[PDB]
RNA sequence: CCUCCGCAUAAGCCUGCGUCAGCUGACAAUUAACAGCCCAAUAUCUACAAUCAACCAACAAGUCAUUAUUACCCUCACUGUCAACCCAACACAGGCAUGCUCAUAAGGAAAGGUUAAAAAAAGUAAAAGGAACUCGGCAAAUCUUACCCC
RNA sequence: GCUACCUAAGAACAGCUAAAAGAGCACACCCGUCUAUGUAGCAAAAUAGUGGGAAGAUUUAUAGGUAGAGGCGACAAACCUA
RNA sequence: GCUAAACCUAGCCCCAAACCCCACCUUACUACCAAACCUUAGCCAAACCAUUUACAUAAAGUAUAGGCGAUAGAAAUUGAUGGCGCAAUAGAUAUAGUACCGCAAGGGAAAGAUGAAAAACAAGCAUAAUAUAGCAAGGACUA
């Protein structure tokens, strides 16, 4: 959970459950080459590796072999009309590595006017032999 | 939006609105006079008749009503014409675009008079509120699926499974899934 | 220089970016020689039910009748839990009854909340 | 020769010009409050 | 499975997918608590699907397809947790009479602004914590000519948007 | 010693429907009761007799308005679709349609039909042209000498305020070619690159 | 080109307005009223100059003295200021003396 | 043809020549083992440099250590990881710590094209003479004595 | 965050000669004797050559300290953000 | 005919009335470890400067103070519905305390103009370089 203040844990104290997650992930195709075996997900920067690997195992039944993170700078170069700096959000990306030999690869998504194109039909583009005269007249 | 935003006959977020109004554009205000809430009567839908301009008597029905600007578009009515498609070589096809017109340049119509009238807001026993018409009475009326696999059943959505009860929903959840904490947490300082 | 940029832990020198996070919530301590115990209990476990069966959807069919909104309060809570008990037992200590005097000793203290979410 | 009197150091940044220094004393939480009644941006270095 | 992070293969390269209602408050509040639970996460799958959808979109310079459904989960998603905080605030004010889940205090800080600040979680009590004791809740007697100060600002501020309104107003009836 | 001065950087910084496409069912010159009838129960007042002298009053008001470019009255008295056939290709050029007397009268030849009215009328009149340029200096058509010209013209309504307006002018296959241009043309070959060859 | 192009848009004064018609009325209030109010009880504005002139130097100390207490604190610091200086000007510049 | 360099770390900056389509917008990217981020107390310990540490040599006397009890089963979290880069108003002939490479396997291009006027800068060569120049052997070339003032 | 000085804990000093050196020749490094160029310049003090030191009172990275009727100063009235 | 020119409202000025989720003092915006109160000075005037020098009405610029001089200065007593404002070099610095500049305190900008609907004439030059001689013009002249 984020924008939550944790029960602080004192030696022999219960258990730190979250039943209502409030981190939700994005599975983003990798810009680069990545072993079969291995998942890209954007994550909310306040997860750890732990917790993505228990919320993915939990709510999907995902079995995961290893996590690694990296916090992406989001770019703070471009300017507005007032000169002002626009920063991107910096954001987290998460690695994950499957257990059990399994594979996954990001699937293949994404697999008025007709009158407009019928008058583009019957444009009758003017011929030459017109020499701009107006084609309209039947004289 | 930006302040003093130029509400135009585009949408407030659409290209063409983005394109004719930058976030730079620092124009003169349009003034408009202070039409309540409670005092508009233009609907999308009514029937209108037009009192000035070109079609001026001519009544059509109200396809979009910009309330920000006091403009009510009635269809096919109070139009110019203007080229659409319109590329280096093809001229483009003439296709009539209408004209805002404004609450005072417009009057609503009789149901059955097929007349201008003026209204007025009275409220009726049955009707709290509703437009009575002025002139000649009667009351202009307001004018105006298959379940996906992931859309509840309205029997479902409406079935009240709550009992009322002082248990918070982690507690509640605990029970339900039988999660077994002995386990007492610990006092801790607050500051 | 930069005073507008935010300040991260991408910024300083070797000791002030190990030292900044990223706002993630700590899992355990530090002991000598820098090896990081991970408290199981300071990991947040996600209480994830069983789907299984579950007949509701993410969305609603249009169908649906329109409703009007009523908050729930403390008084109507109150009425709905509390108040058939007290009057079935009135006609014939309010721990019976469900309230608690101090929320010490509930796994779930109302306040100080002590639970996420 | 000159011109680069400059030499950037995130650490004496900090120490010099920061929130924590600027309110270590009544004068440097006068500035603070005059930067926040200018309306700066920036309050601390 | 991962493949719940993506919609249905046949609703993959539609142009428009059918979607239902966003939950509202009150049909939420007729749910028990375990309904409500499992129907959280049931609409965080479906958020996590359509922000798949949102970001896999945007990489294929596409449109996303029917992006209003993300909308309606997100609503959905804050009617659910409303419900549950309006829930808990009831049990927490009957049970306690307090108003508010965490602790805290109305203090006035070092720039002499009165705050409400929010009580931390400690395991030592205050007196003995070095940094809070570092941390100052007084404001000294030369705060009071900025807090004048400020105070005049808003004033002036305050007076600059009433008289223009009343300018603006005066405006509007000399044209109508 | 006196330092040097900056300007501010920002002033180096600164930087810069009521038509159908086309016809339902083309007429081909060499039993539309029900398209008749279609039309008389949403107009509940035509005459079938009479709307060839009205077609052709319109055409020829049309006309005149084209003389002086009166492009208001066009835009009701031709269809949208039409309008642009009427006054693209002459813009920036004055031209002197004139009407004289018709030959033969003019007649309906079938109707057929969100819901469109569609009515052909054969005209076979008599008519003038003189088209200038930007210069005023002529470029087609004598404009003393009148010439016949056989017409098949399509008119189109809309179906709650909408007229009959020219909707478009079917030119037969057969029809005569029009009157020869004044002015000599030229049509450039290929205009080959240097690796391409003429063939 | 410090020449406006277009006559600017026509001025209308309404000269038969309220406060136009009734301007002046009760100037005559003390002489026509048994003198029971002054006609400078009829002004209405800053409560320091009612009824009062007097060069700057003069209207500054007695906004100073009159509602000096209530003043904005920088609003009171131009208007010590201005006292100052006008005292400055007023007794030590000018042509006579 | 040049190689001042170059490759990394540090510091600094913060996406700042990756892809796509029109410098601008979008898309992507830096994955911890390397580094940072440490230590339960109470007392108690610790004279004998370094210098290849061995002769020897010292003086300016020097950078490195525990114990005795009592506590103590959860182990791999978080953050940096990109670049043609920073400080000099600049694609500035300047400033910029350290390890290797001691001239490179790495990195680069002094000439936009033409002509070959004066004047100007840098460089090479010079008949005979060799300081006659000049305030002064400044500069250049050679590899040169002896003596004064401070 | 420059510079004067200082504090803590670091780093650099090829090669040769002499042996233990505030020694000699001479790299890196520091400095800036003289000349020429430049003088709105590459540079608000630089470039090329030449030159002084280059195991020491040396040079230098990091953090900290001394603040203006003051600091610091191998006194040049030097330096303390051109 | 180019550069350009213009515009009217964004707002502002003076009054009156009225009193106005989470994170963050550690290297701020980082979940979680054993102490405040103390005379203002000076410029400036005295033609220097040294004592000294201002910070409702009426009494009254009076009594008084004062290198008795520049100047300072009582009290008793008296009773007390808006704009002959600005209109983009103006009016707030303000489109903004932003951009930008400085290590920091701090300094601190500029500018916009169509329409009911966009879902419709400065300078400088060019047209058109130039003719002996001259503060460039004046008297003139057919020129
Ligand atoms: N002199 C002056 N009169 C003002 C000012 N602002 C408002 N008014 C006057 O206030 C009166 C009442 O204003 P309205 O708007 O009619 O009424 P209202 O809102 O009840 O007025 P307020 O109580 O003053 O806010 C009018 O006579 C205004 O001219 C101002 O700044 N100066
Ligand atoms: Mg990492
Ligand atoms: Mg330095
Ligand atoms: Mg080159
Ligand atoms: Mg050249
Ligand atoms: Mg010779
Ligand atoms: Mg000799
Ligand atoms: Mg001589
Ligand atoms: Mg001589
Ligand atoms: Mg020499
Ligand atoms: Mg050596
Ligand atoms: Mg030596
Ligand atoms: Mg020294
Ligand atoms: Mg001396
Ligand atoms: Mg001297
Ligand atoms: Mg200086
Ligand atoms: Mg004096
Ligand atoms: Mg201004
Ligand atoms: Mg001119």
């Amino acid at each position: 959970a984020r924008n939550v203040v944790y029960p602080l844990y004192r030696l022999g104290g219960p258990q730190l459950r979250v039943f209502r997650t409030n981190f939700f992930i994005q599975l983003v195709r990798p810009g680069v080459a990545q072993p079969e075996d291995t998942v890209q997900f954007r994550i909310p920067m306040e997860m750890t590796r732990v917790d993505l690997r228990n919320y993915l195992e939990g709510i999907y039944n995902v079995p995961v072999a290893a996590v690694r993170t990296r916090v992406q700078h989001g770019s703070n170069k471009r300017r507005d009309h007032r000169n002002v700096r626009i920063k991107k959000p910096d954001y987290k990306v998460a690695y994950v590595q499957l257990a059990h030999g399994q594979t996954f690869t990001f699937p293949d998504l994404f697999p008025l006017y007709s009158m407009l194109e019928e008058e583009r039909q019957q444009r009758q583009s003017s011929d030459p032999r017109r020499g701009g005269v107006p084609s309209w007249f039947g004289l | 939006l930006p302040p003093h935003y130029r509400y135009g006959m585009s949408p407030p977020g659409s290209v063409a609105d983005k394109r004719k109004n930058p976030p730079w554009i620092r124009r003169r205000p349009v003034v408009v006079e202070p039409i309540s809430d409670e005092d508009w009567y233009l609907f999308c839908g009514d029937t209108v008749e037009i009192l000035e301009g070109k079609d001026a008597g001519k009544q059509g029905k109200v396809v979009q009503v910009i309330r920000q600007r006091n403009w009510v578009v009635v269809g096919g009515l109070n139009t110019h014409y203007r080229y659409i498609g319109k590329t280096m070589d093809y001229r483009g096809t003439m296709i009539p675009s209408e004209a805002p017109l404004l609450h005072r340049q417009v009057k609503l119509v009789d149901p059955m008079d097929r007349k201008p009238t003026e209204i007025e807001w009275r409220f009726t026993e049955a009707g709290e509120r509703v437009r009575v018409s002025t002139r000649s009475g009667r009351i202009i009326p307001k004018p105006e699926w298959i379940d996906g696999p992931k859309d509840t059943s309205v029997e479902d959505a409406l079935e009240r499974t709550y009992v009322p009860c002082l248990k918070t929903l982690q507690e509640e959840v605990m029970e339900a899934m039988g999660i077994k904490e002995t386990r007492k947490y610990k006092k801790v300082y607050w500051y | 220089a930069d005073r507008m940029s935010k300040w991260t832990s991408k910024r300083g020198p070797r000791s002030f970016r190990g030292r900044k996070g990223r706002g993630a919530k700590g899992i355990g301590f530090l002991t000598s020689g820098w090896r990081f115990v991970q408290i199981k209990e300071m990991v947040p476990e996600f209480v994830v039910p069983d789907l299984t069966g579950f007949k509701l959807k993410p969305y609603v069919s249009y169908l649906a009748p329109e409703s009007e909104e009523t908050p729930l309060t403390a008084a109507q809570l109150f009425s709905e839990a509390v108040a058939p008990a007290i009057e079935k037992d009135f006609k014939d200590n309010l721990e019976k009854y469900g309230f608690e005097p101090t929320q010490e000793g509930k796994l779930f203290q109302l306040y100080p909340r002590n639970f996420l979410r | 020769a000159r011109g680069n009197e400059y030499q950037p150091s995130n650490i004496k940044r900090k120490n010099k010009h920061g929130w924590v220094r600027r309110l270590s004393t009544p004068a440097g939480v006068q500035v603070i409050l005059r930067r926040m009644l200018k309306g700066r941006k920036s309050l601390s270095h | 499975g991962l493949e719940e992070f993506f919609d249905d293969p046949k609703n993959w390269g539609q142009e428009k997918v059918k979607s239902g209602a966003a939950w509202t408050c009150q049909q939420l509040r007729n749910k028990s608590n375990e309904d409500l639970h499992k129907l959280w996460y049931v609409l965080l799958k479906e958020r996590n699907m359509l922000l798949t959808l949102e970001q896999e979109a945007k990489r294929q310079r596409l449109p996303m397809p029917s992006p209003e459904r993300l909308d309606k989960v997100v609503d959905s998603m804050d009617a659910l947790d409303k419900v549950v905080q309006e829930r808990e605030d009831a049990l927490r004010l009957l049970q306690t009479g307090q108003e508010r889940a965490r602790p805290g205090a109305w203090r006035r800080d070092i720039f002499g602004r009165i705050i409400w600040h929010k009580f931390k979680q400690w395991v030592i009590p205050w007196h003995l914590n070095k940094r809070y004791n570092r941390k100052r809740f007084f404001a000294l007697p030369y705060v009071d000519h900025f807090l004048r100060l400020e105070r005049e600002k808003r004033a002036r501020i305050k007076a600059r948007k009433e008289n223009l309104e009343r300018k603006k107003a005066k405006i509007l009836l000399k044209k109508f | 010693f006196t330092p040097p001065i900056y300007q501010p950087k920002f002033k180096t910084e600164k930087e810069f429907l009521a038509c159908t496409a086309g016809i339902f069912d083309a007429y081909v010159p060499p039993a539309s009761q029900v398209s008749i009838r279609r039309i008389k129960d949403y107009d509940a007042n035509f005459k079938i007799k009479d709307f060839p002298e009205k077609a052709k009053d319109i055409f020829i008001e049309a006309h005149l308005c084209l003389n002086n470019s009166d492009h208001d009255r066009l835009h009701t008295l031709v269809t949208e679709h039409c309008f642009p056939d009427m006054t693209w290709d002459i813009k920036y050029k004055t031209v002197r349609w004139s009407f004289v007397e018709s030959l033969e009268p003019s007649h309906v030849v079938q109707v057929r039909c969100n819901v469109y009215g569609q009515i052909t009328v054969r005209m076979h009149t008599r008519q003038t042209l003189a088209i200038y340029d930007r210069f005023g200096r002529l470029m087609y058509g004598q404009e003393d000498v009148p010439k016949d010209v056989l017409e098949y013209v399509v008119f189109e309504k809309q179906l709650p305020y909408g007229s009959w307006r020219m909707h478009t002018k079917i030119v037969p296959p057969w029809a005569p070619p029009k009157q020869p241009i004044l002015k000599t043309v030229m049509i450039p070959g290929p205009q080959l690159k240097p690796e391409e060859e003429y063939e | 080109i410090g020449i406006r192009l277009t006559l600017p848009p026509p001025k209308v004064v309404d000269r038969w307005n309220e406060k136009r018609a009734m301007f002046g009325v009760y100037d005559n209030i003390g002489i026509l009223g048994n003198f029971e109010k002054h006609p400078k009880e009829l002004i209405r504005g800053p409560i320091w100059l009612r009824g009062w002139k007097g060069n700057e130097l003069q209207r500054c100390i007695r906004k100073r003295k009159m509602v000096g207490s209530r003043m904005f604190a920088d609003d009171l610091h131009n208007l010590n200021k201005r006292i100052r200086y006008l005292y400055k000007h007023f007794n030590r510049h000018g042509k006579f003396r």
